[PDB]
């Protein structure tokens, strides 16, 4: 939005688990939420290719 | 009451139809629990829409 | 002591008497907050002379205890100065992306000093917060306001929003009771956070909190004259429409005005002490 992203507006997804106020979160913008993996070095560079 | 609440879920903010209800829908008398305390959002039926279809998905998954 | 009223069922007194008695154990210490104690007092029941010498009575007993009970404030004042020390050093050592402005704020830090007189403590902290508050958004690079006459407003630096307002909470807790100090089970230290950020977080916790004591005794201080004051006033009024001699000792008494908590415990016990003398001059029942 404004601000670099923190540990703290970083959230993870919850997939097989009731995940109502993120579905409302939609839309909005500071919380980011990830799927809780962390791309190597390796595939960020064959996606960049 | 508690019942009134549920009535209200069901028929406001998820606007199922008759012949489907928690009387029939175990998965959808789970979830019954954990929404009715969710007290706002409720103008934002499509969030609750969307979680039930998950539920749904994530129920009928199989390994 | 034998803080006593006129009128009153022996069960509306001993309400009264434990209800100062417990009186730190709730929260909302403030006596408007409880319509039911203060409307025990004798309204609408009684002639008016009689509820308005209930009133302040009560009045004068809580405040003496308020008074009683108002609480230390070294241990607290030297933890923020330890803290703001701390801080200082955290931020002398930080590679900052410009050392220029760090300089000054850091040296803003290390000019902090507490006075003898309380009056004083809100400005400096303020201050002091304002700077760290800078330093830390400046350690995470963020673009700090820079508007003409605006300043950086006092907040914390990457906490989560639910764990602030949990903060906010405990701090509005505090100025609802001034004498129970909730603890956090919440932890402001942080893995993913710098040093620095951590000691800026503790450090402004700290002075939310100083802030929140002092202006709510010095409120609810400025209320309990008023009131008595108010009270006083009225209750003098009121006994001019006779001229018996118990009503003119009443009158004498109360010729003391209250602006000062001495005073106010030296009207409260010359009224307790001459009670019998002018007793008789307030119609009950």
């Amino acid at each position: 939005d404004r601000q670099p992203l923190n540990p703290a507006n970083i959230e993870a997804r919850h997939h097989g688990v009731s995940d109502v106020p993120r579905l409302g979160a939609m839309d909005a913008d500071e919380p980011l939420f990830v799927d809780d993996y962390r791309a190597t070095d390796d595939e960020w560079t064959l996606q960049k290719v | 009451k508690r019942d009134e609440k549920h009535r209200h879920v069901v028929n406001v903010v998820l606007e199922l139809p008759t012949e489907i209800s928690e009387a029939t829908h175990p998965v959808l008398a789970t979830m019954l629990s954990k929404y009715t305390r969710m007290s706002s959002l409720f103008n934002d039926k499509c969030a609750f829409k969307l979680d039930l279809l998950r539920m749904v998905a994530v129920s009928r998954t199989r390994r | 002591m034998s803080l006593q009223f006129i009128g009153l069922q022996r069960r509306d007194v001993v309400a009264l008497v434990n209800f100062l008695r417990h009186l730190t154990q709730k929260p909302d210490v403030d006596l408007e907050a409880h319509p039911k104690i203060l409307k025990k007092c004798g309204e609408k029941r009684l002639h008016r002379r009689t509820v308005l010498f209930n009133e302040l009575m009560l009045w004068l007993g809580y405040y003496r205890e308020l008074r009683f009970h108002n609480p230390d404030l070294s241990s607290v004042l030297e933890e923020f100065e330890v803290r703001c020390v701390a801080v200082a050093r955290r931020g002398y050592t930080y590679p900052f992306g410009d050392r220029g402005k760090a300089r000054d704020h850091l040296a803003v830090l290390d000019r902090t000093e507490f006075d003898t007189d309380v009056r004083h403590d809100a400005e400096i902290v303020e201050r002091a917060l304002v700077s760290a508050v800078i330093l830390a958004k400046m350690s995470v690079r963020e673009t700090l306001v820079t508007a003409i006459g605006q300043t950086e407003p006092i907040a914390f630096v990457h906490l989560k929003d639910t764990e602030v307002q949990r903060i906010e909470e405990n701090l509005e807790g505090v100025r609802r009771n001034m004498f129970c100090v909730k603890p956090l089970d919440l932890n402001l230290d942080r893995h993913a956070n710098t040093a620095l950020v951590n000691a800026v977080n503790k450090l402004v916790y700290t002075g939310r909190l100083i802030m929140n004591v002092r202006r709510s005794w010095e409120e609810l201080e400025r209320k309990c004259l008023a009131r008595i004051q108010e009270r006083c006033k009225l209750l003098v009024k009121e006994l001019r429409m006779c001229l018996s001699f118990d009503s003119n000792y009443c009158r004498n008494i109360l010729k003391h005005a209250v602006e000062n908590g001495d005073s106010a415990d030296t009207l409260l016990e010359l009224l307790i002490e001459d009670f019998d003398i002018y007793v008789d001059s307030f119609p009950q029942s």
